[PDB]
């Protein structure tokens, strides 16, 4: 191999995050724009995310392959906060480079952005430190979401969204614990719907239907058959299918699954539990069967799902057919086969309210994309509105932050005798490309556009009012409404200037060739 | 085989089926055709005004 | 056939391929030091400070390029740490001896000179050597602490190490009595306290597989006795791979309620056999896992051989491959079980185990790429702190000691020579590359810096050195930059026989000559 | 991944829907000039093509920017009409249009709102040109029949195109808002006759009926039958398989003989003289069905019993088995008739109503084809046509008219935008252009002053390029449905704006 | 030449002299938008006639020569 350092790797550093950062600071933000980008599966995959462009690319470098990841951490952590900690990433890469051929040292510059990066969060925190809950929230939140959900440009009318995530986020991750909990959260919706329908079912929802029409189409509350019990195929880890080949052979095949089942869908509804969920669901002759002892109760359910029913509903576990009885039994507030309005999203909702363990969000969509738009878009929602729950802190967005935390620092800088001023300057002269590169996908100056904020910044002395990160005329972030989670503010800076460090420390390169993935 | 080259056997082979003679007649008024739309783009009329030309003629 | 060459031409090809590898270690090792990236092979990528670790990775083809592998390891075997230091010295004579050579002047007395003073300075080295042992307290927390904040700092952690050196003290002392490092085992999380490490004895547990409810499910155990499993819990439990099938007609129904029995009987197994806490080394099924739950005993899976084994060494116990547990020794227990979550992930802390000499650090870091140094920056503090304690002489760190030394032959430069003060004023001045590495790599003035030691230690001054996190001139000594005289001692056997060895071979035969 | 950039991808973006864009053009406008489809991809043949999708679709799209608009201009067409000569041209309209702009970098953000604005503009500009001919029911007859004009226009049929003029109108008048094939069900089939297609009565299907049976039968209850026969029908003992040896070869093939006659039990339980399936036999189980005196329908017109059974009052389902589950119903008669050299059996006795049946008769099912698909858009946009009765008069001038409401929007509403929403109403003036050509009438002459022509208020006058002349889109009857018309402007628009907001393409 | 936005500001300016605007035109010395009241950037009718007036011919002119011969 080759041991590549120096100017070498340097470049393959800060050559990677700029192809990596551009496609993304094109699409940067609402007016960011759309790009369809296609597999070698050709596959259409139109992506105005970052992140999904992030996950769209894997770009040959170890950084650029990082990078993808990076986000991904804000993007688990905060939704909102995956385009910027990256594109800004590179262009430290710019800034240190430049101070390299400075002659400053790679590890002085280095430590600088970092040294720096104090204000960079710090004075974030000056802004918006509130906290609120959830029935208070919910305005910021929706406000937020204003946003949040505009991000994917779909926020029209789905307030919706933002309120079913206010209520979501609470529930799963506390604003008491303090951590980051999604898990309890069921992801669920389909293809066919409408981004302005869209639900939160706080019990679960099986895709499975009742076997028959002729049996009722409501369980009542509770009683609820939790089992692994086979009334189809069983499939189990490993066994081969063998089938009939006589005429013999054929007819009592019909007479023992006929026999069993009665009996198990008997001794289920002898067990008192008038739905019964199966890890392994009914065939349609077990449905028969099923309308013969006269049991509402659901076909084929995933494995883990069943104790999904067991842990989102409060109901104790049965594990199995053989151990049934009434005392442990799954739990339904109410059990309905829904539509939504489009009979291509139809559920059977098993209903949690008194004792809901897992909350479902149930997102809607006319197309893969549109669900995925509408999900993104939530989802990004979600984890700011999550990070509001729990501390409901914001800024005023778009770089009109950046300018005022490019004063401090860039300020702070010459106050130091230290080399990392210039760092320091850097630093905060690295923060502003955001509204530069957002006034360039909002179409208008770039150059001017930061300064008239900082105009304001003089003026204003704190953002609140900025340039136009809508191309709506109005130039705010206050009024605009950027308005986002000051933690992940926070989150782009420490994420991106420390990976950036991480990778600075790092001019030292065995590699077969220069940027490895 | 070749674009305009599939015509020709097909409109040999009509004349044919359209008559029973003339088989190389179709084609021997073809190449006449084939001509005179070239003046004419030459002179740069249009095709589809050479079109009904066509059936004018 | 067979290979063989000889000759200046194939000894300084020797010389040249010899300070080849040196190029990885002749970077890193510095707070502002490098890290190095080694991505070899399939596109598998290796972030690593350590030389012995990434030069091993690395391609030597040359025997002195195979030399100095063992020479970095030779370091990473005493102290395991110091590597690239000893790697990059003796690259160093050969830049040195790069004129005799091109002069082509080599008495192989030159390299049997080598020795003397790398003897003379050992010598020196544990000459000065000055014990830390009786010279801080009795416990001894304080030269843990002093040589736990000024080893935290040495890489990364100049904040946490006023908050951590403390933790890195006691976890010293605990894990002491038993050399293992993994007992030290630091825990990386974040959405808690980042920055902020606690020092927990019980070890928390990353992987715990718990489902069919939580809350119906035990999470907590004041005498878990503990199952320490190597065994996998399947989904379903089939008889046969063969003579048996599934639906061809009896079977359909027939095998289920029997596949459920090696389940009912194997999953319990291990709770007849005892359990309260069930840790298995692989997955528990999900059906299984609503056993569990519905067996109210706390089941986990996928857990770390590791964590079972500071549990292991922590209950006296031991990891079963059986769902048979036949005695606590084998199986395991603890006085504490409990499940909690410090960052959001589900740990399971066993407290006042049976042992517990091991020391768990419950970590953030200040964010994704940036949270792993802190624990290396931790073992590497709690490595020579227990190094500091594994060497009662602890000289001054930041390379402060070969300055003199090179003076030091800078007399013998002066007084030894017929001749070899050549020897005398090459070899010396390679001591001074090492902590010149540093200035360099962090890109102050090591000339400068060393020399303004100099004029001290024109004054008589040894342990007048580097903080190398300014790369300022200090007392390496006094500022508690440190590492026991031994590994100063360790360094120059190696590095300088290297180039003696590869001196004395100027021919190397290829058997193979393939 | 591959990351195509903000150089190539755009351009490619450019090109490749322009030069998909290119093709159907020319065979659009009035007298345009026809695409020749050239197959030597797949066989080595030439084919003669107006049609969109037939050029669009039987090449397959390659370049990621070629396929959205050949995909969006594709569903245009199945939903409002032919769209996919539209939408694909209109869009790489914009894309020759956004180039200038992108040339000079006009911003991407400022091209999509410009041309979203633009949009409105010529949408609100055709609306302002759109006016209801639908004010009377005989007027929104014509005016049905006018849009279906529109949509009916420029086709290889001949006596289809013109039965179709008051067959959509025919169908969507009585069905009220509507157009289906479920008033009128299509058969298209071959004959001596070559365009024409009549209302059929009943429904006919085309076999003959050969062996003992007659061939035809009177007082016809008719048994509706959604399960039929394979000729060999799974039960519990029809899954005999003896074969080992060559000689168990020779017999089983002859167990079929044994299964194909229980089969006939089935029906002979309901007791009826007619049994219509859905699903068909050979010759031999004929001899057998005719002998027991339940007479085997095959493979009765899925439309065919729902042709009925729209009239009859019958049911339509599925699952059958005995009569119960699915609704019975009658033909005064079912004969069996002579049709060209074709020998058809035929299902008569309800004449018309709700449920219509169209028989297509044609010398190739080329002639077929279009007319099914030409009804297709008629029908839709004279269900437009109903919403709204506005028809704007067609042939250019509801293009030369919007443009120009544009033009003046998008002079002082812009300050900048102008880039785009000018260049929006100049593709709005390219398809009259690419259709100049092809009548060999001058564009520019026409074009600027024939829109200021009428836009400065001839509307009923405007570009016949038939003749190539300003002519009247009135008595020429060019003109369509204000929804057809707006819609086809809604997609390209994005189909040209998409690309655009795509500035790069990762290749995973 | 000032190096400011001529798509804007004309067609501003143009928005402006769309519904017409005989008062402001375009101040490459302030660059914005200015006044002509005679804010003294307005210029006599004597040049920006007569300007308009010789190059009008050329152009055409320039388009009379299709036929050029060159002797040299």
């Amino acid at each position: 191999k080759s041991r590549l350092m120096g100017l070498e790797a340097l470049k393959s550093h800060i050559m990677a995050a700029k192809a990596v950062a551009n496609t993304m600071r094109t699409s940067l933000g609402p007016n960011g724009l759309d790009k369809m980008m296609v597999d070698k599966d050709g596959d259409v995959t139109v992506t105005n995310d970052g992140a999904t462009i992030l996950s769209m690319m894997d770009v040959d470098h170890q950084i650029a392959k990082l990078m993808v990841e990076l986000s991904k951490s804000q993007d688990d952590e905060i939704g909102d906060g995956t385009t910027g900690v990256v594109v800004l990433a590179g262009a430290l890469l710019e800034e240190a480079e430049q101070l390299l051929d400075r002659g400053i040292h790679p590890i002085r510059i280095a430590d600088g952005y970092e040294q720096a990066a104090r204000v960079a969060i710090e004075h974030l925190d000056k802004i918006s430190d509130s906290v609120l809950v959830d029935i208070k929230d919910t305005e910021p939140l929706i406000q937020t979401a204003k946003t949040t959900l505009g991000s994917k440009v779909v926020n029209s009318c789905h307030r919706q969204m933002a309120e079913i995530a206010v209520n979501a986020v609470l529930t799963v991750a506390d604003m008491e614990r303090r951590d980051v909990d999604f898990e309890l959260i069921k992801v669920e919706g389909k293809v066919g719907g409408r981004l302005e329908d869209t639900k939160l079912i706080k019990g679960v929802i099986v895709d499975k239907d009742f076997s028959h029409p002729q049996m009722p189409k409501k369980v009542e509350d509770a009683k609820i058959a939790i089992l692994t019990c086979p009334f189809e195929p069983p499939k189990p880890k490993t066994k081969h299918k063998l089938d009939v080949t006589s005429v013999e052979d054929y007819k009592a095949l019909q007479k023992y699954e006929k026999e069993k089942f009665e009996e198990m869908i008997q001794q289920i509804k002898e067990t008192g539990a008038n739905l019964a969920i199966c890890q392994w669901g009914f065939d349609d002759e077990a449905n028969h069967l099923l309308l013969q002892n006269n049991l509402p109760a659901v076909r084929w359910v995933g494995g883990p799902e069943i104790e999904l029913i067991a842990i989102a509903t409060g109901g104790r576990i049965v594990p199995r057919f053989s151990e049934l009885t009434a005392e442990k039994l799954g739990f339904a507030g109410l059990v309905q086969e829904i539509s939504f309005g489009t009979t291509k999203d139809k559920m059977l909702v098993i209903e949690q309210c008194k004792n809901s363990r897992a909350v479902t969000i149930f997102i809607r969509g006319g197309n893969k994309m549109i669900i995925e738009e509408a999900k993104r878009s939530l989802h990004d929602a979600l984890c700011v509105i999550r990070n509001l729950i729990r501390d409901n802190r914001v800024v005023y967005g778009g770089g009109a932050a950046e300018i005022s935390c490019a004063l401090a620092v860039s300020q702070e800088a010459d106050k130091c005798p230290t080399l990392e001023q210039y760092a320091m300057r850097a630093f905060a002269d690295a923060l502003e490309v955001i509204p530069m590169a957002l006034s360039e996908n909002s179409g208008m100056n770039p150059i001017q556009t930061m300064t008239e904020v900082r105009a304001r910044q003089v003026k204003e002395m704190n953002p609140a009012l900025g340039i136009d990160c809508l191309h709506k005329g109005t130039n705010d972030m206050k009024q605009q409404h950027v308005i986002e989670t000051l933690i992940g503010k926070k989150q782009q800076i420490s994420l991106a200037t420390q990976m950036v460090r991480m990778i600075l420390k790092i001019d030292d390169i065995r590699k077969p060739g220069e940027s490895e993935e | 085989l070749h674009p305009a080259a599939r015509m020709l056997v097909e409109l040999s082979k009509a004349q044919d089926i359209e008559a029973g003679d003339g088989t190389t007649s179709v084609v021997i008024i073809a190449g006449s055709l084939l001509d005179s739309c070239t003046k004419l783009l030459q002179k740069g009329i249009h095709p589809t005004i050479i079109s009904e030309s066509f059936q004018k003629a | 056939g067979t290979d063989s060459s000889q000759g200046i031409p194939q000894l300084v090809s020797n010389i040249s391929a010899c300070q080849v590898i040196a190029e990885a270690v002749r970077t890193t090792l510095g707070p502002r030091g490098m890290d190095k990236l080694i991505v070899d092979g399939r596109g598998k990528a290796t972030i690593s400070n350590d030389g012995a670790t990434i030069l091993k990775l690395l391609d030597v083809v040359h025997p002195a390029a195979k030399t100095l592998v063992d020479i970095a390891k030779s370091q990473d075997a005493e102290v395991g740490d110091g590597t690239t230091s000893v790697t990059l010295l003796a690259a160093e004579f050969l830049k040195q001896v790069k004129p005799y050579v091109e002069e082509g002047l080599h008495p192989q007395i030159i390299i049997r000179a080598f020795r003397t003073a790398t003897q003379l300075a050992v010598n020196k080295i544990k000459e000065i050597a000055v014990t830390v042992k009786k010279a801080d307290k009795v416990e001894q927390r304080k030269l843990l602490e002093k040589c736990a904040m000024t080893a935290l700092s040495s890489k990364l952690i100049s904040q946490q190490k006023a908050f951590f050196a403390k933790m890195v003290v006691d976890a010293v002392m605990m894990l002491d009595d038993l050399l293992q490092l993994k007992m030290i085992g630091i825990k990386k999380v974040q959405g808690g306290a980042l920055e902020d490490s606690q020092l927990v004895a019980g070890v928390a547990f990353k992987k715990t597989f718990s489902y069919a409810g939580f809350e119906m499910q035990p999470k907590k155990y004041h005498n878990p006795k503990i199952a320490l499993l190597n065994v996998e819990l399947e989904l379903k439990a089939e008889k046969d791979n063969a003579e048996i099938r599934v639906h061809t007609v009896e079977d359909y129904q027939a095998i289920v309620d029997a596949e459920w029995n090696i389940l009912y009987d194997k999953l319990e197994k291990i709770h007849h056999s005892g359990a309260k806490v069930v840790l298995s080394k692989l997955p528990i099924g999900d059906v299984a896992t609503q056993y569990f739950a519905d067996r109210d005993m706390f089941c986990a899976g996928r857990v770390p051989e590791e964590d079972l084994k500071r549990t292991m060494m922590a209950c006296g116990g031991s990891i079963q491959t059986s769902v048979n547990a036949l005695s606590a020794d084998v199986l395991g227990r603890c006085q504490v079980f409990e499940e909690t979550q410090i960052g959001g992930e589900r740990y399971n802390f066993f407290t006042g185990c049976p042992k517990a000499k091991t020391c768990t650090f419950i970590l953030r870091g200040g964010a994704e790429q940036f949270m792993e140094e802190t624990e290396r920056s931790l073992h590497d503090a709690i490595m020579i702190v227990r190094r500091a304690i594994k060497n009662d002489s602890v000289v001054a760190g930041g390379g402060a000691i070969e300055m003199e030394l090179s003076k030091y032959l800078r007399d013998y430069s002066r007084t030894i020579p017929g001749k070899q003060q050549l020897l005398i004023g090459a070899y010396a001045k390679a001591l001074e590359i090492i902590p010149r590495q540093l200035c360099d790599n962090a890109g102050f003035d090591a000339t400068n810096i060393l020399n303004k030691l100099r004029a001290r230690h024109a004054q008589g001054g040894t342990w007048y050195g580097v903080d190398i996190n300014n790369e300022d001139i200090a007392d390496n000594f006094e500022a508690f930059v440190w590492e026991p005289a031994m590994v100063r001692i360790n360094a120059l056997t190696a590095a300088s026989e290297a180039a003696c060895l590869i001196v004395s071979v100027d021919e190397t035969i290829k058997n193979p000559r393939s | 991944a591959d990351e195509e950039r903000a150089e190539t991808a755009r351009l490619t973006s450019f090109i490749g829907a322009i030069a998909i864009g290119d093709l159907v053009k020319s065979t659009l406008g009035p007298k345009g000039m026809d695409k020749i489809l050239l197959s030597s991809g797949r066989d080595a043949s030439l084919m003669v093509t107006n049609d969109g999708a037939t050029i669009l679709k039987n090449i397959g799209v390659d370049n990621p920017a070629a396929k959205v608009l050949v995909d969006m201009s594709r569903v245009q067409d199945d939903e409002v009409g032919d769209g996919t000569t539209s939408v694909t041209v209109l869009a790489a309209e914009l894309l020759r249009e956004a180039e200038s702009l992108i040339a000079k970098k006009i911003h991407p953000q400022t091209i999509i709102a410009g041309w979203r604005e633009a949009t409105k503009a010529a949408r609100e500009a055709l609306l302002s040109s759109a006016v209801d001919h639908g004010s009377d029911e005989v007027k929104f007859r014509q005016d049905l029949m006018n849009i279906a004009g529109t949509t009916l226009s420029s086709k290889l049929l001949t006596h289809h195109k013109d039965h179709f003029t008051k067959l959509a109108v025919e169908a969507v008048l009585r069905l009220k808002g509507s157009g289906n094939l479920e008033a009128i069900h299509i058969i298209k089939k071959l004959g001596g006759s070559l365009a024409d297609s009549y209302l059929d009565e009943g429904f006919l299907l085309d076999k003959k009926i050969g062996v003992n049976q007659p061939k035809r039968i009177e007082n016809a209850k008719i048994l509706i039958a959604n399960t039929g026969m394979d000729t060999d029908k799974i039960k519990i003992f029809g899954s005999r398989v003896r074969v080992d040896s060559t000689a168990k070869v020779a017999e089983i093939e002859h167990a079929e003989k044994e299964k194909m006659k229980e089969k006939v039990e089935r029906i002979l339980k309901h007791g009826i003289n007619c049994f219509i399936n859905r699903q068909l036999i050979y010759n031999y189980p004929e001899q057998l069905f005719g002998a027991a005196g339940v007479m085997a329908i095959e493979h009765a017109d899925f439309a065919g019993v729902e042709r009925l059974a729209l009239v009859t009052g019958g049911e339509i389902a599925s699952t059958f088995d005995h009569p119960e589950l699915v609704k019975l119903g009658s033909c005064k008669l079912i004969e069996e008739v002579m049709i060209g050299e074709d020998k058809l059996i035929h299902f008569s006795g309800v004449a018309l109503g709700e449920a219509c049946t169209i028989v297509l008769r044609g010398a190739t099912q080329q002639i077929l084809d279009e007319a099914e698909r030409s009804l297709h858009d008629a029908l839709c946009v004279l269900a437009q046509t109903v919403k709204d009765s506005r028809t704007v008069y067609g042939g250019g001038c509801s293009e030369m008219l919007m443009a120009h409401a544009v033009t003046q929007l998008a002079n002082r509403t812009p300050g900048k935008e102008a880039v785009a929403m000018e260049s929006y109403a100049k593709a709005l003036r390219m398809l009259p252009t690419i259709i100049a050509d092809n009548a060999g009438y001058d564009s520019a002459d026409l074009v600027a002053q024939l829109r200021a022509a009428h836009s400065e208020g001839n509307t009923t006058a405007g570009l016949d390029m038939r003749e190539g002349t300003i002519g009247d889109m009135a008595i020429l009857g060019i003109t369509e449905s204000f929804q057809v018309k707006r819609q086809v402007l809604l997609s390209a628009a994005e189909a040209a704006e998409v690309i655009l907001r795509v500035d790069n393409i990762i290749k995973a | 030449n000032a190096g400011y936005d001529s798509a804007d500001l004309v067609a501003q300016l143009r928005a402006a002299h769309s519904e017409g605007n005989t008062t402001a035109g375009l101040d490459m010395r302030e660059g914005t938008i200015g006044d002509m009241a005679i804010l003294g950037i307005t210029e006599s009718f004597q040049v920006k006639r007569q300007v308009l007036l010789s190059a009008a011919e050329a152009a055409e002119v320039i388009l009379r020569v299709d036929n050029i011969i060159k002797a040299a």
